[PDB]
């Protein structure tokens, strides 16, 4: 090949049909809304080319390495079902292109520049394809599902959090001792806001201390392992690490990290941080809406659910399936299975395009929240099954009688869904009257399935 | 509304993990419960320890665990003899999930003190 | 006052037509589709609720705080002109709110949960006013455009620099050669492109060293002063500040980072290593388009924009305007503002909804690059002004006499473009007539002239 | 699935003719002597179970984990051409058995002890496949060919090299000078011997020192890059 | 003498038979396979050659210099008794040839490179002399057997160990309850397997963790100290000591470190941060057979021993008599004896081929382990005496009744047996009558006993 | 297949170092070892503690050690002595080996508790 100047179509060389996608590769499927007369190969090829090797006119410098290695190629076009103004293109990737263990890398060739390109009118990252032998430079979770329930000693149910409500506001004694009566209630967990860093009504340091307290008080009341997500997203890496120092100073399980907003790069040198010092990772996905919300442009929170499990974290905030449509569930049970088993097989209609591999990297736990209370119980037990957390941050402090009543109701509730669904019951179209016939022995569940209507 | 009614002087007040918040297991639910461990595959196992000493991670371990044992029967009775052999001691029943290799369930189904 | 459990609506508390914005409040506005059926007030109110201190019932530790204080609250509705499907709201946020000098924690507080909440159907935050008691606690810049341009001892015209292609797949030797000859060809710059960080093909080390060498040879040939973005975006801090102490060992004036991919807390802290250590501060803005593409959801550029300022870059990716439309050319010159300028009074035609005062925090250099050549010089000239740094990655080095000619080419219509600029010549009008009055003394110029098409 | 306390053969577990490696497995490759009397299948087997997860006796915490994945298995067994007192045993191991980025693990895992067995008289292990999922976690070699010769800018031909000698017993001054005559004359590098680390006759930041001046005093001298 | 180029025969430098060993020269002897038409002498001054100062062609260099001290000499042959095709050739190093207190350097010089050498056929290196004087400049054990024994406050019988299996495939808390039952049963010592150092299913810090929180169980169930050596083998120097700063500062009283895998380095650097950290070092063996199996090619295990002896460790695999030959029988009591004693005489029935002096380095405890149960405790204790660490790996973990009662039906055996001893009783001609009086009040031991058969 | 019955709440699961995993010995069993300590050459020693202390490295020597004492009676009433004088405390027998400078020998004699 020779050196010729000037602007040259992307199709003749990052369109390769017959191309076949190597067990090393990475694979990615974009959801392409072309811009009209871009015929669908240019618009696959121009995906392909400006997330790999490609440039908007010939340079010389090309020829000095092996661009059909190391390029990146559209070898398939599909049409997505129903939606006629948009197609799914497969682009391949050799792994040679990725800094090893670095989602940062990948992501930021992935969607680094592409979704700005004229070519097309919208694009969506749907799936995304790690090879193992990618998958196994990556950290991981830190602990993941198993050494998580090693750790904390709880067995055969979900995990029960809540969020400290009001998002804001509260001094650091007044916080623990909120976090004090959630605990003792029964809950296994608290949380801090995603949006509780340091602030001057309540400082970190403060609110580690006074946390740190009542997990003490309640652990000695209760008997039963407790622990708070202490929010160690930080201005500044130094900062986080700081946090998480402390955290891990004063003997807290857990933190937690917002690992879109705090950022992939600190995220990870987060969690191989807790990896190496024994602390487990709460993962909030703030601003995971912004990237995933919109059916044709952004990145699907499958990929984000990728992304986090190869950057660690031991628990991933999954979103609550009630209320969703049949498509939305189906995409959600997808990426809770791709946060944590071992091997997901390609499924169309849960949006799965690619057989993900996982090898032996553990998986997170699947954590539900947002607006959930004790009527959801079945719902949520039957979706997410044992390996998850469900977070009653309203559900809790806006019981009528106070936190520790309604961590009571919490976990009453859970507990019975959970010997009902072991017994053979189905949970999910007779949950009203297992939760009634708990109720008849817990006032507080009683009180709290009065509070909320209940939900069908 | 009232009182929670907990406190670190109260022993009631201690908890044992999964199905504590619920009234104390009967026969017929300790059954269910061993019918469930066993339709899961998984191995069947009963630990008992002191109840000032339920907080820690090892608990004794009655004889081993029933590796392969699908008889309800004979899980239940195990439990009885762990029970009669330490009348002070919480019982619990354990599902080991060896594909996992964590304890798909456990629960205390005698509570001691 | 009281507790009363349960849901109540978000309007009556958290809508405050009558409230008055104070001068220290963080002002959010929202571009927001709402949900149908569901009122304006109530779309608004929800907003500000869930983004800073509401929850979805009614919980007793409300009481225990100054709600009425700490609340963000809807103050404005405004119609969209031309659509109107979406509605403009205003919502203060009180300082305390947020932890000082954290880009991270008031990122997470505006768009950490608001864009997939149910009540709106989409949702854009268009601005975002922060008042200069909050901006005086960020680092800002850690040079700025006066400092960076007295480092580097050039004055009186933009910077050129160019991104080195392919984007992947070259030796470290070979990366060097192509830096080299790039720079002596007359660009200030040249940089790594965003996902060069260390490859197997060519680790980071050596693609530091060959890099500074080459460096080296093009300052000593031209005696002028040369950089070279060395990209320090890694999977973790630990790593990004390996590489920036490596730069700053081997004498590199600037680095890089991806500031979206690799994180908000990330290049924070990087910004204040630079700070500290004198090292200037490239920021690409990889992911962008993910985020503000979309009209009715994400996030603008120019809350990007004001962000990246307040986190720290002395270089920001601003886009080109050509090919633009008219409201975009606006809101472009509009987000070129807020990076460069002390005071950007609000502009509805440029989407400017608040006054942003920066005091006395330097400004940041515009960067214009994607697909430009030399027959946008006039244009790029006119539109960026002095303080901008123009980026020429395939104008340069697709030139058909190599890298040093395409610079030279670059340089020279720079120069030209500039000096008639100074002698009063429309240079947007007549941008052909002084092009080709430049290529008569430039060999260089006149192929790289006929390299490209006209563009007008 | 039940315990079952005593001694059992290791053919019936660990000898599977019918696996098929998976592209992440571990293969290993031994040339085994057997015992005589022992069949090669019981050889085999045994060498994959003291190399993996195997023990003497059957012990009830197998039943705690999944055996079935977790252990190494002989899958292929075939003849030595000429030789007939060995075979070559084919065995493959899980990924999930080794430390990742771990070549004292792997290494470890494979000769720790089978070569010891009783089973077998002499062993040999001839090769060993490392699937690309396990060589990426790996470092390897810093730099590599083609980073070297940038770094050291030779092309185009080997690189001559020279170990200084005698092997001991020079001082430091000395051995920087035949290090200086060596480089001078056209040799790309010197080379200290194996056994060469710190010996009261030379103590090593006196070589290092002298070494470096000599280095330079060539690199001066000739124009080319040196090194030692 | 004078400078003349070409290729010289080594017979007539390095051949000495008149040479007297000096007190400060370390000696060795090398079984030598020669070629056939090399007399012997040539092969002995050719492996005296290459293994200290000799090269293959005159060098000028060698007139620098006095190599007629430098040098080590061949100074004696002798017949192997038995076989014909092979010699004993006795070689004198000076030690100014090493450096102070490096085993690594010693051992490379002696079997760097005439391992190789074209002139034998085959070589083994049977024995070294190590002089007072360089054993002095090596550190040792950490702790030797009477220190170890004031540490564990064990005194009057061998230590009881016990491999946990299976070798691997046990989560983190499953392989802690099983160190559990164990160390509560009545043995000393739980152990890591070679190839656990830290796999995706038992990272090495939650087997750290669970293993100490056994250890702490058992201690207080028995009243006896307990202990487990944590594996500390790792891919590097630096993840190698940071297992081992964490297994001090969960409070371990012993590591463990594969000495010839890990290699002789690392086993130093360990040996001596276990004395400067107090704690206890069993090494591991794994890969001997590999080196001493073969009789006429590769290092007797007795040169291992006191190469491991100098390196430092507190225990060390010396392997299990039982199925040896007389000869072999032997040659392990002699390695024994070189692990144990302050001075060993030359023995040549024991294949010692020269009086070892250690002065005041303590000897290191000898471990035996491989297929041994409750039967074999006569002759081991026979055998081994009372500074030995029996480890009963599957004769622990195979008891029909679980951990803890094989570890009590071996303590039970092992006290037994030491009393018989101690009374006067021949314990190795009746060890079946011994263990049946002590099985008649065991029933851990009687059903022990029926487990395994017989061995005689 | 039975039980292990040891627990932290069972006092008679503490065990006491070198013999207590068989029977407590009796005068004959004693002398024996008595006998071993001194055809060993060792320097006999009594030691006793409180049971509760039974974990510490030092109990208290009974007196001095008998050192170059053989005469196999004279330990025997020694160790007697020490057992009246302290009838609670574990009573331990020693042989000092002073060339090894480490206890050749040690063993609870007479248990207390």
């Amino acid at each position: 090949k020779t050196y010729s100047a000037g602007v040259k179509e992307y199709r003749e060389t990052y369109w390769m049909p017959n191309y076949t996608p190597k067990d090393t590769d990475i694979l990615a499927c974009f959801k392409i809304t072309p811009q009209p007369g871009v015929p669908r190969e240019e618009a696959a090829a121009a995906v392909a080319a400006e997330s790999s090797t490609g440039t908007w006119t010939t340079v010389w410098t090309d020829l000095l390495t092996d661009l059909d290695y190391y390029k990146g190629r559209a070898y398939a076009i599909e049409d997505v079902p129903g939606d006629d103004t948009c197609f799914y293109a497969f682009i391949a990737y050799p792994i040679d292109l990725f800094e090893e263990g670095s989602v940062v890398n990948v992501f930021t060739s992935l969607v680094g520049n592409v979704f700005g390109f004229k070519a097309v009118r919208a694009l969506r990252l749907e799936d995304v394809r790690f090879p193992i032998a990618y998958v196994m430079t990556c950290n991981g979770p830190p602990h993941g599902i198993q050494v998580e329930r090693d750790i904390l000693n709880k067995y055969g149910r979900p995990l029960l959090g809540c969020t400290i409500k009001p998002k804001l506001g509260l001094s650091a004694k007044n916080y623990g001792r909120a976090v004090y009566e959630c605990l003792r209630g029964g809950l296994d967990f608290t949380k801090d806001d995603e949006n509780v860093n340091s602030q001057p009504f309540m400082r970190w340091r403060q609110r580690f201390d006074f946390v740190m307290e009542a997990i003490d008080k309640a652990e000695r009341e209760t008997g039963e392992r407790k622990g708070h997500y202490l929010n160690v997203t930080a201005p500044t890496p130094e900062e986080m690490y700081k946090r998480a120092e402390y955290a891990k100073e004063i003997g807290a399980p857990i933190i937690m990290h917002d690992y879109i907003t705090g950022g992939f790069c600190a995220n990870t040198g987060l969690a191989q941080w807790c990896r190496n010092n024994g602390v487990l990772l709460h993962i909030h996905r703030a601003m995971h809406a912004v990237l995933d919300r919109n059916p044709h442009h952004g990145i699907h929170f499958r990929v984000l659910t990728k992304i986090l499990r190869l950057s660690g974290g031991d628990h991933l905030h999954t979103g609550t399936v009630v209320g969703k449509l049949e498509g939305d569930r189906q995409a959600t049970l997808g990426w809770i299975d791709l946060l944590r088993e071992s091997y997901v097989k390609e499924d169309r209609s849960r949006g799965i395009f690619f057989d993900q591999d996982w090898g032996a990297m553990p998986g997170a736990f699947a954590v539900a929240s947002g607006g959930i209370h004790v009527w959801h119980m079945p719902a949520l037990v039957t979706i997410f099954g044992d390996d998850s957390v469900l977070q009653f941050g309203g559900g809790t402090l806006g019981h009528p009688w106070g936190n520790a009543a309604g961590a009571c109701a919490n976990r009453v509730a859970l507990e019975a869904c959970i010997e009902a669904r072991n017994q053979g019951i189905p949970i999910e179209k007779e949950g009203k009257e297992v939760l009634t016939k708990a109720a008849a022995h817990s006032p507080e569940l009683k009180i709290a399935m009065e509070t909320w209507k209940e939900i069908k | 509304m009232q009182d929670y009614n907990s406190s670190l002087e109260d022993v009631n007040s201690r908890k044992f993990g999964t199905f504590s918040y619920l009234p104390a297991m009967d026969a017929e639910r300790i059954r269910k419960q061993v019918e469930y461990i066993v339709s899961k595959g998984w191995n069947p196992a009963i630990e008992h320890t002191e109840p000032e000493h339920a907080f820690d991670h090892y608990w004794y371990m009655w004889k081993l665990p029933m590796f392969g044992e699908t008889n309800v029967d004979a899980i239940l009775k195990e439990a009885e003899a762990c029970h009669k052999a330490h009348p002070n001691n919480h019982v619990r029943l354990i599902g080991y999930d060896n594909y996992a290799q964590t304890k798909g369930a456990e629960m205390v189904i005698y509570r001691g003190k």
